[PDB]
């Protein structure tokens, strides 16, 4: 059971690093 | 018919398989000898895949057999021609993985096309194999809103290639999801034209180019990998565009474009006029055709709202191996703020704004509403620039009441936030 998240504001995605994703 | 039991099916290397499904046929494919790619990516040996109303290649890097059922096929009709335009292909993306360890910072492309050329085939190669090779997270920006790629149709969108794309899916794969899946998601950069074709409002659609490289160009500051990898833009096809191809220029100088790969033969005009007109600023050095590539298909209208619809359920449910489950909230009239965009057949002319909407059954039932960050008490200059939260879908606009059924993609409270409305419908 599961969900789609919501996506990143502007400043909090260009932050995000995808190694946190792997 | 077809048959519903098991069929072998050997595939010379260099060739593919080129297929087309249509309404509810499903195919279902297992690799037990060899390498196959959809597009670049490699098909595991010894389990299922799954495939459900688009048109591919499974192309045969090596010699590989394959166990294949469907019902609307049979080994009468089958398709099995040689790809040539291959290696095209691969000594393009070695060229580009030069460029990412020789250079203070990777390349950054715009594949740009006549209709059906292969543009979003190549940029998803090159994204797949970018990856395969030298694990790079090369950045795909999509600036077609007609494409529907990690998101719902209608918006252009910034995605980082963390790891393999979902080879069983047209969209590419999905943004992130509340628990863990075998394939790890992506977090896509999503910005919202909300209108059928590019045509309907010029200047805010280079509006959402302009806003969509800022933040790609702050990531990039703040990501090294990203940064050092490379950056695989796609465009609409030209006959989208202006003569003189004004937005192209738009894209290349808010994207920071350095290199242009045009599909295009020698024939075509089309060549030449890139050369006079973006050699200025990038140098016919850094200009690059390929012949257009093999088994590239031509895609008519009917199809192209088939994906796009395919997408909008693939959002709040996910697939067949995915399973999301969304969210049904009952909510009042007055708890909704929404805005829609200039169109052509609305406003005439088309600028950089929008205008508030009361709501009516023939306004809002089945469609797609983006929900912002900004307020629910902003002005429209703050919407107009406030990043995308998600997108919801109306069910029923009860309007004796003063109530509303939307499906949310999370578990929770309607963001109370101001949203636009989209051009885009959708029912079950
Ligand atoms: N080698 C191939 N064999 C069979 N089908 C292919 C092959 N390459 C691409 N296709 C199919 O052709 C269709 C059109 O290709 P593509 O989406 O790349 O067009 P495009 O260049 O993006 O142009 P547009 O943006 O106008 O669609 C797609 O559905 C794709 O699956
Ligand atoms: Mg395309």
């Amino acid at each position: 059971i599961q969900s789609r998240n919501w996506y990143l504001s502007d400043s909090q995605w260009a932050a995000f690093k995808d190694d946190e994703i792997t | 018919t077809g048959d519903n039991e098991w069929h072998k099916l050997v595939i010379p290397k260099g060739s593919d398989w080129q297929i087309d499904l249509k309404a509810e046929g499903k195919l279902i494919v297992k690799v037990n000898s060899g390498i196959v790619e959809i597009f670049g990516t490699e098909l595991a040996v010894d389990d299922e895949y799954t495939f459900q109303n688009w048109k591919f290649p499974i192309y045969a890097v090596e010699e590989t057999e394959l166990l294949w059922k469907c019902p609307d096929l049979t080994t009468n009709t089958i398709t099995v021609k040689p790809n040539h335009t291959m290696k095209y292909i691969y000594n393009l993306h070695f060229m580009l993985e030069k460029i990412r360890m020789s250079n203070f910072e990777g390349p950054r492309v715009v594949i740009v096309g006549g209709s059906q050329t292969g543009k979003t085939s190549l940029s998803r190669t090159l994204c797949s194999y970018a990856l395969k090779f030298n694990a790079y997270q090369p950045l795909y920006i999509n600036l077609d809103p007609q494409q529907p790629i990690f998101t719902v149709p209608g918006c252009i969108s910034a995605t980082p290639i963390s790891d393999i794309l979902d080879a069983q899916l047209p969209t590419w794969g999905q943004s992130l999801t509340s628990g863990a899946t075998l394939l790890h998601n992506k977090q896509p950069m999503v910005k919202n034209f909300g209108l059928e074709r590019i045509n309907e409002n010029k200047d805010l659609y280079l509006e959402c180019i302009s806003q969509l490289g800022q933040v790609v160009g702050q990531r990039l500051h703040l990501d090294p990998q990203v940064r050092r990898s490379g950056c695989i833009v796609d465009t609409p096809s030209i006959s989208q565009l202006d003569e003189n191809l004004a937005e192209l220029h738009h894209i290349i100088e808010k994207l920071n474009v350095n290199i242009m790969l045009v599909l295009c033969s020698e024939t075509d005009p089309l060549w030449e006029k890139v050369k006079k007109t973006f050699g200025p600023e990038l140098g016919n050095n850094n200009i690059f055709f390929i012949p257009k590539l093999d088994g590239v298909s031509a895609v008519d209208d009917v199809y192209k709202r088939s994906l796009q619809r395919t997408s909008i359920r693939e959002y709040f449910y996910g697939s067949l191996d995915t399973a999301l489950s969304p969210y049904a909230i009952g909510v009042d009239y007055e708890d909704l703020t929404i805005w829609k965009p200039s169109n052509v057949f609305d406003n005439e002319v088309g600028r950089v704004e929008l205008f508030p909407v009361t709501i009516t059954p023939s306004n809002l039932q089945h469609a797609i509403i983006a929900i912002t960050f900004a307020e629910r008490r902003a002005d429209q200059a703050t919407v107009i620039k406030s990043p995308i939260l998600g997108f919801a879908l109306i069910t029923e606009v009860n309007e004796k009441r003063r109530k509303l059924r939307v499906l949310l993609p999370v578990p929770g409270r309607l963001p109370s936030k101001a949203m636009i409305l989209t051009s885009y419908r959708y029912l079950e």
